[PDB]
This record gives C-alpha cells, structure tokens and sequence, in this order.
C-alpha cells in the first residue's frame, strides 16, 4: 500500500521540480536560438561551448 | 512592496520577450542558408562531382574559382567589386638537414609573420604581384584553421561583368599564381538581399598545409539595415525606447538603492545579479546606437561602382551585439527565480540549492579534474587519427557528447587496438556509474538535512 | 475536377492521352488527389488508397 | 511527369490481369485555384506553400 | 612545512606539459589524413568503384597495385618522387607475401578421393619454406626473419613471421609495373598465400617529420580478403631547430626529477616504516616512477640506434627499415600517455585547502571499499551477460566476433549505439530475451544500487563528522 | 566442508570453459559472412540495384534465381565439381521447393462473384494443393508427401510451413541448371497460387573440417508482397581428425561424470535430509542447472549418434545431401548449452561472502527481493498498458509496433534513446506524441525512482541493523 501513498504525497515537490526544469530550459533554449544566427560552420569556441 | 516589484518585473519581461521576436523573427537563417546552399555544394561542373566543401587539389581550387563561384556572382547582387587575396611564405624559410639537403633544395616553413614572404614574382605588373602592408590594405586577422592570418598578401579586385573577372582568372591560371609557397588564399565580397532589408558579407577561405592538399572554410554574415515603414517597425522602435526606459528605471532606482546599503548590498545573489543584467544591457545599448549611426557607405555603394566594399567593421560589431544580448535575456528568463520562490512548497527547493552550492562547486572542481585527465590522455592517443580529438578542445566536447551518448568506436578501436578500448570503457563505466552520482548524493542529503531542520524545530508549537 | 478515368478494358490509356493533349490541368493545378479502392478476398479486409 | 508515372505503374495495376480486385473504377479530382502561377523560381524556390 | 612537496610538485607537472606540448606538434595530423586518403579511398580503376578498404577478392588486390597504389607512389615533376610536391619518396618500397604448405592439414578418408590439397591456417609450424613458380629471384625463395631484419606484425587473425618471399620494387612507375606484371602472369598469389605487405616510408622536409606507411592484406583459409593501414609519423632528426634543444634541456630535467623522486622513495624505505604500502598515494608514487624510468629506458634505447638511418643514407637506393622505430614510437606514446594521466590525478592529495574539500575527499576515500565490494559482483553479472552473447551471436552479428568485442558491445549498448536489427534476426527467441533482461537488470536494479550505496555512505561521513565535532 | 564444494565447483567451471572455447572455434564468423556476402549482398544483375535482401515482387525472384544465385554457387575451375571460393566445395546439387494452395478454397461474397473468379486462402496445412498442374511430367509438377521427401516444418514469419510440396534436385554444372530454370519459368511455375518458397545446398570447405549448410526461403502472403529470409549454419561432423578433438572428447567424458555426481549428490540429499529444501533459491538454481545439463547431453547424444545422412551422400553424391535435422539440432544445443553456461557463471554468488561487506550486499539484496517483485508487478502491468496502446494505435502503419513482441521490444528501446521519431509521428498526429512524452515522463521521472527509494531504504536499513547489533553486545 506505501507506493501508491507515496506518489500521492510527493506530487507538489514534483511539480515543482517540474516547473524549473521547464523555466531553465526555455531561458537555455531561447539562448541557444538567438546565440547562432550565422551559420559560420567553424570553431568559434566562445560562441561554441 | 512585493507585489510592484512582481507587476514591473512582468512588465520588463512581457517587452524583451516580444523585442527578441523582431530578432529571430526576421528569416535571417533562410537567406543565409540559401546563400551557403548556392555557393557551397553546387558542383564546380557537371563533368565533376566535387564542390567547395570536398575540395582536395590546388586544380580544384583553379576549377572552382572558374566555375560555380562566377555562375553565383554572375547570371540584388555584386555590391561593388569582389576581391581575391593570397598569404605565401619565403624559400629558406626553414632548415635542411646537412646529410639530406643534397637532394632537398626547397624549404617552406609554416605559415608565420616572421617567415612570410615580401618580394615581388612573377611578371612585376600590378597589385597581384606586389607585397602590400596591412595598414594599407584595410584589414586584420582572420585566425583561421592551422594559423592565424594577417591582413596583408597579394591581392588582385575583380570587375562588375563575368566576362572579364573570367578573363582575369584566366590570366592569373596561365602565368602560375599559387606556386609552392603559397600557404592561404581569400575570397570576399557582398551581397545585397534588396528584397526587405538585409546585407550578406561572405568570406572564404582555402588552406594550403606545408605538408599538401587543401583545406576550405566559409564564413557568411547577415548585416542589418535599420528603416521604418511599416507598424512592424514602429512597435519594435517603441519597445526599444521603453526598454532604455526601463533600464533607466532600474539604474537609477539601484542608485537610490545603493545610497543606503553602499557595501551591505552585494552580499545576496539577486542584487549583484541585477547589476550584471543592467550593466549587460547599457553596453548593449551602447553599442546599438553607435552602430546604428553608420548610415552613410550602408547605402552609398547601391550605386553601380568599382570600389570594393570593406564591410568587416560592421559585421564585427553585429556580432558582438548579439553574442551579449543572448546572455541578457537569460539572466533576465532566470531572474524570474526570485518571484517563483513564494510558495510553502517552493521555497524548500531553493533553500536546498542555496545551501549545497558550496559542495557542489567543490565536486565540480574535483570532477573537471578528472575530466581533464581523461581529455588529456585522449588527446595523447588518438591525436594524430580520429578527427575527433584532433585539438584539445575537440577532445573536451567528445567527451561531453560521449557522456550523452554520441558514441563512435569504429574508429576509435582503429586507432588503437589496445589503450584505446581501456579508454572507452573505463570512461564510460566512471562517468555512468559513479562520478555522476556524488552530485545527487550532495543534493539529497542537503534536502533531508533541510527537510528535517524545517519541520522539527519548527512545527511544533 | 471529377475525372472518370474509366474504359477499363482498352481506351483508359486513350483517355488519358486525350486529357494530356487537351490539357485538362496543365496550368493552374494545385493538386491530383487520384484515388480508388481496395480489396482482399482472402484476409477479408478492404483498403482505401 | 505524372502521366508517364500513371501510363506505366498506375494502369497496368487496375486493369492487369493479375491480383487486384478493385471493386470500382478509380477517379481524378484536381483543383485549378482559378488563377495561374508564376513560372519556375531561378535559383531557390517557394519555402513550403 | 608541506608547500615544499607542492613546488615540487609542481614544477614536475610543468615539465611533464612542456614534454607533451612538444610531443604533440600541431597539425601533424593533417599530414596522415592527406596520405590516407590518398592510398586508401581512391577508387583502384577508373572504372571500378573499389578502394582499398572494400577489397572482396585476389583480383581486387592485383588491381590496386596496377592502379591506385602506382599513381599515388609515383608523382610527375632518373628523377625522385615527391607525393604532394613536398614529400620525397625514400628509396623503394617492398612487397612481401606469407603462405603455407600443402599438405599442411589432414583430409577425411571419408572423402579424400574428391578432394586432393588442403592448406592449413597460418601458423609458424606450418608455413611453406620451398621454392616455387619460375625459380630465380628473391620473390620465389624463402627468406628467413633473421636475413630480412624482421619482426612479427600481430595481423587481425593472427601473428605473422618476419620471414617469407619479398621483392623490392623500383624508383620508377615504369618499372615497378613491369615488375608487378611478371609477378601477376607466373602466378605469385596461389591457394597457399595467406599474407601480403606493402611497406614504404616519405620524408616531407617542410616539417621535420618522417612517416612510414604499412599495407596488409590477409587471406583467411575460408576465401575473401582482409584489408588493414598503418601510417606512423616519425621524427629521427631531433636537433635542427632552437625549440628542439629547450626540449632536450626539458628532457635530462625531468631525468633529474626522476632520479630525485626515486632516491627519496627507496630512502623512505630503506629501513624507515617497513611496508608503507598501506597507504594509497605511496603506491600512485611507486607506479608513475615504474612507468617514468621504462619510458626513460625505451627512449634511450630507440634513440641510440639510429644506424638503420645511417645507412639508408649512405646508398639511397635500397629499401629504409623503420619499422622498428615506429613500433617502439607507438610504445613510447603509449607509455607517456598513461604516466601523464597518472600524474594528472596526483592533484588529490592537496586539493584540501577547505574544509568542504576536506569532506569531500574524506567521503570519496570512506566509498571504495563498499564499491570495490559491488564491482566485483556487477562485473560478474556483466561477464555471464557477454558469456551468453558470445556463445549465441558469435557467428552471425559481427559484434560479437570476440569475447572482448562482446564486452565492448555491452558497454555501448548502455549508451543505446546498437542495432537491434541485426540481434533479433540473428535469433528470434533468446535474442530478444538477452536485450530485455539485460537493459531492464542494468537500469533498474544495479545503477539504483550503486546510487543508493553513495549516499547512505555520504549521509553516514557527513553526520559523523558533525557528530565528533561541534559536539566536543 | 565448504571448501570441498568449492574447488569442485571450480573444476566444474574450468571444464565448462574449456568446452566453451573448443566449441566456439577459430573464426568462422569469417566463413558466414563471405557466404553471406556472397549471397545475399550482391545485386540480382549488374544492372539493377535489388539483391536478395530486398526482393519485392515475384519477378524479382525469377532475375535472382537466373542471376545471382547460379553466380555463386559455380566457379570454373569432365563434369568437373565447383569450389566456391576456391575452398568451399559444393556438396552434390542445390534443391528449390515451393508450397501452394488450392483455387476455390475461399469464399467469395454473393454480391461479388461476378468481378472475382477466383480466391485463394492463406496458407494452411488443410488448404494447400495436391493435384497435378502445368505440363504434369516430372516431379515439379507433382505433389511429393513430406514422408517421401524427408521433410520437416519450417516456422517461418507468417507461417510454419510443411516439409512436402512441389521440388527439384538442380545440376552440377551452370549451363544445366540455368536451362532447367529457364524451362520452369516457361512453363509457369510460380502463380497466384504459389505460397512459398525454398533453395537449400551445402558446402565443406576441407581447409578446416567445418561443413556449412544454406537454407533461402522465400514467403508469398496472400495479400501480396515477398518476405525473403536466409539461414546459414556451420556443422562439424567428422570430430575426431586432430589431437585437439581427442581432448575435446575427454573434456566431455569429464562433463558427463561431474554430471552424475552432482545429480547423485543432489537425491542423496533430497531424500530424507531436509524435505522442503525449496525454501534457499540456491537448491532450485541447482536442480535447473542439472536439468539443462541433462537435456543437453540427450540432444548431443541423439544427434551425433546417427550421421547416416552422411554416410548415405558418401555412397553417390549426385545427390542431394540432407542435412536440415542436423542443423536444426546444433541450434537447439547451442541454446541450451549458452543458458547452462550463463546460469552455472551466476551461481558462483553462493561463494562470495569472504568478508563483512560481501554479506552486506548479499543481505540487502535478499531483503529487497520481496518489495522489488511487489512494486515490479505494478511497472509491469503500466509497461504492458502503454504497448498494448501502441499496438492498437501504430501497428498497421509503423512496422515498429506491428506486433506485440516488436511493441515490448520498441518500448524497452526507447529507454536506451535508440527511438526513431521521423515515423511514429505521422502516423497519428495527435496521440502520437502524447504517447511519446507520457511515456518517457512517466517512466524516467517517476517508475525509475521508486526503485531507487526502495533499494536505498532497504539498503540503510540494513547497515543500521547490522551496526546496531553490531558494537552493542
Ligand atoms: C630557393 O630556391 C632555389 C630553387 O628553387 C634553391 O636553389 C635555393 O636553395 C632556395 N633558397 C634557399 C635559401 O634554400
Ligand atoms: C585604406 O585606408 C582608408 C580606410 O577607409 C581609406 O582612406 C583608403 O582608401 C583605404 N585603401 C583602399 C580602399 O585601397
Ligand atoms: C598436394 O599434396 C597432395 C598430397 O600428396 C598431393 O596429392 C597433391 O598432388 C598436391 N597438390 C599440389 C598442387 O601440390
Ligand atoms: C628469371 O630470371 C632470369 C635472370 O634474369 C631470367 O633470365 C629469366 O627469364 C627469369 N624467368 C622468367 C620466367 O622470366
Ligand atoms: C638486413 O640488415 C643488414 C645490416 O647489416 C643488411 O646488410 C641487409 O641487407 C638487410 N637485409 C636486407 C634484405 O636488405
Ligand atoms: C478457380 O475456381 C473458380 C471456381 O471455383 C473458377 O471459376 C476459376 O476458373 C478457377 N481458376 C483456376 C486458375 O483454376
Ligand atoms: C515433360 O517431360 C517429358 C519427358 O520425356 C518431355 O518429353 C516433355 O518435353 C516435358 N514437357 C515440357 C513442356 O517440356
Ligand atoms: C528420402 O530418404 C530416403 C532414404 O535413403 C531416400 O532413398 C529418398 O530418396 C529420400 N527422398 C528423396 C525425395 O530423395
Ligand atoms: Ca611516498
Ligand atoms: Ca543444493
């Protein structure tokens, strides 16, 4: 009987958890889309890593 | 108190996230890539199937350069004149060896500043043929693949119809131009999209190794041209000057700040996070009203002229000004943080990650450190094969693809039969099984010790 | 632009002949959309294609 | 070069004396759009409608 | 105090990256891609769409050496060869073969009546020494490894002898075909041949960098061809250049350091605490100073003989044997590499400057016995596993082959870089069993286990430590 | 003592090794795959780009047929034999099959049978045609019972199929055998009715004594299309030619003993010592691996026993060699003897417990066992909800979810991220990437962890038990 208790109790903190993974990764991915606009297809390592 | 910093907040947030769709919204990408797609893999001829990208031979190169690359200037197009440049080297550069030099009489060294070559050759005509300086050459370094090149060489401007820039080739094909010493050679010129609004400057590039064979390289860069004629453009003004006023806003309200607190204020991690965002945003400020008062050659070379367009001046500042305002918005997107952090059930996950930072940088260290031994072996043993870990760089970004799952092994068992799979295989067990579990064994005890210091000293009264 | 395409035995090629030369949507043709039918005696399953 | 693509795969497969019970002649319903189109594009052509 | 270990310490770590930025010259391998590219993916016909590494059949191989192989050898400005323009051809390059006897196996007497020659795998009990075809060279006689200056190769199916019959070719196209032509009509590749070398060596004075290159191709006793490269880049002129001699100088100092750390170590212990070797960091010294005085001991001995060079240059008309050189180069790096990284690791012992480093390192030192204890049972787990996969698929998939090609594969299938096409037609039941069981036992059983023994093990170091202090 | 069974077992584990690497012998992995390059990877013509693996109609099969296969299987060297790479000798003639079934045997609806004369069913062994048909002379147009032609099932992809129907024994030279399948394809031969499909032959390869039998089948559904699939099988049937094959007999005869003493060792315990014994997982462990071992040593046994199959093609061999049982039995033995091998390496846990952190593992993983079968009931149940949802939902158009198996085994795929998408989503825009997203969520972010909360507890409470008790007494 635990596990279903167990997923009931913890769903807040994995909302939550949920909610920042999702808000880190638009900041990152609208970072990565506006961070190329080139297309150089070369080793520009600042902009590269 | 809270609730104005929330609504100012959403507020600044609502105007940069719709000022960086005029940005990304604008179909850059497409006329970029249709100029990489037009110049690059086209075939130099139908009788060969080889293109920019797969060149190999000097021949090659003497193919292309009479061929695709004049069917692409020549059929919006052709600002000014192009231009075609050289970087060679000196005969006696370098040093035979006393016991081989009785059958070696020619030595080219590397590409250097020191090494390179000045003298005239060939038929003493023109510019093709003579050295010219770089500070009257109009020009600066390139860094390119192998080395890093200057902006000197011998350089020779084409003309605004194919058939005599077809002539000029051909004349610098029949009376040799690319001899033995002949270390890079550039390609420039610019285009002129004329559709909406929006230059094209492209370079190319094409390394000859004093070892033999080719090496080429591209570079296409979109410029900008700033006008209003349509509410698209007015929105996008008006939310530029709302967004300098909201920066002044936050300065001056720092300042007011900062008047009370002037060394209890850089303590907390919001606070010195702003004045990074507000100080990132000034100098991208700054930079946009300096290039945005250059309109006087964006439109003077329109006209049919025979003049060459240095347009490095501008793209070197296009591409400074957005490499910054790409951190700006992500320190603006994770400084919305601080407003999530409200709720009873949100703040025991900041706590936690406020608290084992200070464990977490340390693992992080100890980490790289093995991380840099393993790339550094890497490069030790696969250097000169792989194409993978061919500069060290290569060999740390390998190894982050490995840890995603980017695997190749064919030829990494190639290289090396033994050494090589020891490699792998140790990595992958290390970096699978155990060195990335410590972060989670800091994390989860930081959360039980805070879970448990949350709710049994308080909750009980 | 309901075409029949039908004289099943012989003359579907003479049809087809007589649209192509009397350009039937030569310009300003979006789209063919040609579809008919289907049918399996054994399995007992008919198809749409 | 549709028609050559119905002339040799499509027809042969309706009325072959081979296994294919169709169960009803086949159709064609085209569009005209009622205006013409621009010829073919030089270089690069329409992204994707 | 202790900041007298941490100089030193120091300094040698900057000798060892001085040592191995210098190894390592840039772009050198730009210089083995142009030359494998050359030799290995140009088609062997114009008309044909073969190259060297998709060799199926002996008329493939005669093939390449009337075509790819002599228009990359011999370039157009007697005269000498320069591959790129830059790199000069050094002498000739030889072209050897190893085959075995007939008669070398047993045939049935079940049907021996239908079938009268077998020949043997290659071993070196069974390998043919008698002459045969038109007997008047070299390529028709046995030569022996130690007449050849030879060594063995250790092939992809096996290890092969120095030995066999060679012929050196010449300094011109003109006449190499026509020496491959009188090979290829009185037939030198019969049923018996089972291996082939090409061997060559180029110079590129440019740089100062030799390079020798090795051809092999292997005919298993099942019919087909086994194609395999080596291009090695050498250098054998050291002192030309002023850089040469700092690394030389760098050289006899890290020879010093060595000699300073080893003297300390065996001073340590001459009578003072006997078995010291409780300790970690002791046996990390021990091993990087094994390894430092072998590197030092193969590098003084390949490059005090060089007279293979000398030679050569004496009468620049032979064959150039550098083959040894460049497996005891291959050697060297292999050993320097491996002391490199070991060092590397050294830092471990003062990155304790905090006390959060202090508890971490205390934490990882407290894991190893506990893990240690679980490896020897996950691996278990995970040699049954390649055991199993081995004895199913070891004739059908190809990754599979071998039981350490088997481990490989298992490795990888972790990181999800397997087919699965290939698996499940390979065998239809116990394929797909051996992929399920395996994925399901190693993601959902053993990497919670090891995760679940770091952290009760970082939870138990870091209440303790808060228990003996701040307690007291 | 636990040492005596302990240096038994190891001998036990050196003999099985030793049996394991003679049996997986030098590399004929390289002998399978230039047969099978040789076979499956060329194109059915020089011009065209089809080979057998990609067959797609049945005039396909006709060019391979007349192409390709006569290729391969002569190379010129009276009626002199063929050597296929000049090593492998070709064993008597090749054969072609095919199984039919029967016009009228469906049902056409009432309303239909005016446009459709004629259904034939799928295949069934109570449908497939027995009559005479064609140019009804020799024995490629008369039906041969499977008892007549030694035959055997099959199981091949959409069906099993029986061993009779209507066959060929081919020639020894080219010129005859492309004459005798020029006349079949005359004379039709293959029709609507046509269901399947065999070519099968043997070669030998005296270089090493290792004999190689090709099976290439070839399945007509009734709804149309080809399925080809192959089958390439290495024999030794001539054991005892070398020293090495003497001490593979010994090592063998050194099995069978060890065999008897642990069966013996096991009743003599069993009968009145301890008669629940079930109740250590350590004594079922044993009893399967003698069981395996038993049944392995009875298929060896009635399999090597009688190779007069052999002995019969040595009489004349201008016949054709039949040597499918004898395949089908080394298959089957392999299994066997891999998963004997497997569980004989698992059951060396039951000795490892030599210090105190040995039998903490071994004790957490004894508690844990329970509460991780109660909780895999629950993943399991989920996993098969969100195949079966594929299954009904992708399987009629993704051909990595058109059965159940390929759905379970698709779904296990997904988690190494070895997930094709450029398919699965088109074939339902909405649903399809539902499924996707919920099922990697749900199952990384959720169903993985729960094991982790579960190991971890045992696992804590197992050292505090155990250091408790432990520096208290
Ligand atoms: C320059 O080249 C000529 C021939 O190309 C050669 O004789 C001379 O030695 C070279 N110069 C030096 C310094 O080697
Ligand atoms: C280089 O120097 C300045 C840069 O604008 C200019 O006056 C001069 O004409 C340039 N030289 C050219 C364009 O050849
Ligand atoms: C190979 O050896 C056998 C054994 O004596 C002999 O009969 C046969 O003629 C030999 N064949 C060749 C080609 O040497
Ligand atoms: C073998 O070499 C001798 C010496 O030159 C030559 O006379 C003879 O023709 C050669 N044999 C053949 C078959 O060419
Ligand atoms: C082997 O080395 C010796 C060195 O004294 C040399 O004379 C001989 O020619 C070499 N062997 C061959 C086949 O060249
Ligand atoms: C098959 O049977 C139907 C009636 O059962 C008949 O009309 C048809 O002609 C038959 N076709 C062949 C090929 O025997
Ligand atoms: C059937 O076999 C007989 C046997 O003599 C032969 O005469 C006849 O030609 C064969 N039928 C055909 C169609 O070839
Ligand atoms: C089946 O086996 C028997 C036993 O020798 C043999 O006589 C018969 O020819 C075989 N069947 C066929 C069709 O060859
Ligand atoms: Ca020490
Ligand atoms: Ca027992």
């Amino acid at each position: 009987s635990v596990f279903g208790k167990t997923l009931c109790r913890a769903l807040p903190e994995l909302l939550g958890v949920t909610l920042g993974l999702v808000v880190l990764g638009v900041a990152y991915a609208q970072l990565a889309i506006l961070l190329v606009s080139s297309c150089v297809d070369s080793l520009w390592s600042v902009a590269q890593a | 108190s809270v609730l104005r910093e929330l609504v100012t907040y959403l507020l600044f947030l609502i105007v940069l996230c719709i000022l960086t769709y005029g940005m990304m919204s604008s179909n850059v990408y497409y006329y970029t890539r249709m100029m990489s797609q037009l110049f690059l893999d086209t075939p130099v001829s139908k009788t060969e199937k080889t293109n920019f990208k797969t060149l190999s031979s000097m021949e090659d190169f003497w193919k292309f350069t009479e061929g695709s690359l004049l069917d692409g200037l020549y059929w919006n197009l052709l600002l000014g004149v192009p231009r075609i440049r050289q970087l060679r080297v000196r005969n006696g550069s370098c040093s035979i060896p006393q016991d081989l030099r009785d059958e070696i009489k020619e030595c080219y060294d590397v590409y250097s500043v020191s090494s390179e070559d000045r003298a005239p050759f060939g038929p003493r005509n023109g510019t093709a043929w003579i050295y010219t300086s770089e500070k009257d050459l109009n020009g600066s370094s390139h860094w390119g693949i192998i080395a890093t090149y200057s902006g000197a060489g011998y350089y020779l401007d084409l003309s605004r119809t194919r058939e005599e820039t077809a002539a000029q080739v051909a004349s610098l094909k029949k009376n040799v131009w690319l001899d033995r010493g002949t270390r890079a050679t550039f390609i420039d010129f610019s285009v002129y999209n004329a559709n909406i609004n929006l230059f094209c400057v492209v370079r190319l590039l094409v390394e000859f190794p004093a070892t033999g064979g080719v090496i080429p390289s591209w570079q296409f860069q979109p410029l900008k041209l700033i006008r209003y004629v349509t509410t698209f453009d007015f929105f996008l003004a008006a939310c530029e000057i709302i967004f300098c006023f909201f920066i002044f806003y936050y300065v001056v309200e720092e300042i007011l700040e900062i008047r009370i607190h002037k060394l209890h204020y850089f303590r907390s991690f919001w606070n010195c996070l702003d004045v990074v965002i507000v100080v990132l945003s000034v100098v991208a400020i700054g930079i946009n009203i300096y290039r945005t008062s250059n309109v006087e050659v964006l439109l003077q070379f329109l006209e049919d002229q025979n003049t060459f367009p240095n347009f490095e001046h501008l793209a070197y500042w296009q591409i400074q000004f957005n490499n910054i305002a790409a951190v700006t918005v992500f320190f603006v997107w994770i400084k919305l943080f601080k407003f999530i952090n409200f709720n009873r059930t949100m703040s025991q996950l900041s706590t936690t990650m406020s608290r084992c930072a200070k464990d977490l940088f340390g693992f992080a260290i100890m980490f790289f450190i093995i991380f840099l031994a393993y790339a550094q072996l890497a490069y030790l043993v696969f250097g000169t094969q792989v194409d993978d870990f061919s500069t060290f760089q290569e060999c740390i970004f390998t190894q982050f693809r490995i840890i995603l799952g980017d695997i190749n092994f064919a030829e990494i068992e190639e290289a090396n039969r033994v050494l090589g799979p020891i490699y792998f295989t140790t990595f992958v067990f290390f970096m699978f099984f155990i060195l990335l579990n410590m972060f989670l064994a800091i994390i989860n005890d930081t959360y039980s010790e805070v879970k448990s210091d949350l709710a049994q000293q308080k909750a009980e009264m | 632009y309901v075409q029949e395409l039908g004289l099943s035995l012989e003359e579907s090629r003479d049809r087809l002949r007589f649209l192509q030369l009397h350009n039937w949507l030569d310009n300003r043709s979006r789209a063919v959309f040609l579809e008919l039918t289907r049918y399996s005696p054994a399995v007992g399953l008919h198809a749409a294609v | 070069e549709l028609w050559p693509w119905m002339a040799h795969v499509l027809l042969p497969y309706v009325h072959g004396n081979q296994s294919s019970p169709e169960l009803g002649p086949p159709r064609l319903r085209q569009v005209r759009l009622q205006e013409a189109l621009y010829p073919d594009p030089p270089g690069p052509r329409v992204h994707t409608c």
